[PDB]
């Protein structure tokens, strides 16, 4: 696309040194056109996606907050048009990140991993993405977002269950899937039952793993057990 | 407050 | 400019909302469009363009630093051109909203301005725009730039100094220049001398005060106190 | 570290 007169590794290269200014613009930038070269990623590449794009729609999840309750607590003098003008703005700025996301996906980097450490890695991201919209979401296709994200989350869990470990950490990251029950969903008890037989079967398997792994996996546990006493 | 979901890997 | 079909009053109206959402870019690009509607600038409004490039230009200060501290650690093997490539992008970008800051006060705001305290804060914002300029400025022009932000910070002194008290918060923030003299002109002695005549002059004035106004200079007086405990 | 300079008025 934009970046196609450059190098594959100066990209990758140029991503790093914008996580370290903190610059999460360039950062997405420089991986997609990475992406765009046609290449499948390694372990390490796919996380500088993750981390890209999730701090740039972090900031419009947050702003489209503020703005939101502003525009509801002017229902229960007024204005103008004007916080309703600028929220959908906004709104529209985020629709557009997700979709660059899933069309990436879709294009071809799903249909082109095999491994099943790839392949749950991008089926979650895709079910993250669909959430996010929904988050926004008020139409006719609401009811029908709310389902590809569902549909793209229990594909993973199926490979996840028979394919990995019960401590690994992408499959404990199954938080987000509990997250989309509460709070999207409107099935609380769902959310609930998951995340504590997600944690069980976790803590029965910690005997088996180093000191370095033991502390990536019992970070996530706590995240778990911090939603259940907050859904309790 | 709202959920925790899955934090930035690094 | 691209603002040109919005009411002056609803461009106000939304970079409030922008600032409250922490959309800085948002904000700045509202302030420059109300700017060219070609009228003057109230008080508020005055707060409300400064607060929004400042926060714009900090964020490209801060990550102009993280990159060219990389740059010069690869001096005292080497990982190609990519460094001096992306620490040279992101230079070329704070160049870029300086001039457009500038170049709104030559055209035409600070020579429209014929009170004290619309002209003294227009030239001090010109003496901080070419200062973060000479920050990273290495060329022939670096001392013509150097010459432009004393000249700018001197003739905002005088006026200051024979039209306002020595309470104003718009006189005290007088700090920025004694920044100036420490780190860029290398003539700490001078940064010193000011820093203690400012202080001294505002403590003897306090009892004049109300307890918000009292308040309002105590804020900038510690600040000249913090410089005063480093620089010794 | 750097001198301080003047803040963001609000």
């Amino acid at each position: 696309g934009a970046m196609g007169s450059m190098e594959r590794a100066s990209l990758i290269q140029k991503a790093k040194l914008a996580e370290q200014a903190e610059r999460y613009e360039d950062m997405a930038a420089f991986m997609k056109g990475a992406v765009e070269k046609g290449e499948e990623l390694s372990c390490e590449e796919r996380n500088l996606l993750s981390v890209a794009y999730k701090n740039v729609v972090g900031g419009q999840r947050a702003a489209w907050r503020v703005l939101s309750s502003i525009e509801q607590k002017s229902n229960e003098e007024e204005k103008g048009p004007e916080v309703r003008e600028y929220r959908e703005k906004v709104e529209t700025e985020l629709q557009g990140v997700c979709d660059t996301v899933l069309g990436l996906l879709d294009s071809h980097l799903i249909k082109e991993a095999g491994d099943a450490e790839s392949r749950v890695f991008y089926l979650k991201m895709k079910g993250d993405y669909y959430r996010y919209l929904a988050e926004v979401a008020t139409g006719d296709d609401k009811k029908r977002i709310i389902d590809s994200a569902r549909s793209a989350y229990q594909e993973a869990m199926d490979i996840s269950k028979k394919e990995m470990p019960p401590t690994n950490p992408i499959r404990l990251g199954a938080l987000n899937f509990s997250v989309f029950h509460y709070e999207i969903a409107n099935s609380p008890e769902e959310a609930i039952s998951l995340a504590k037989t997600t944690f069980d079967e976790a803590m029965a398997d910690l005997h088996t793993l180093s000191e370095d792994s033991y502390k990536d996996s019992t970070l996530i546990m706590q995240l778990l057990r911090d939603n259940l006493t907050l859904w309790t | 407050d709202r959920s925790s979901s899955a934090p930035n890997v690094h």
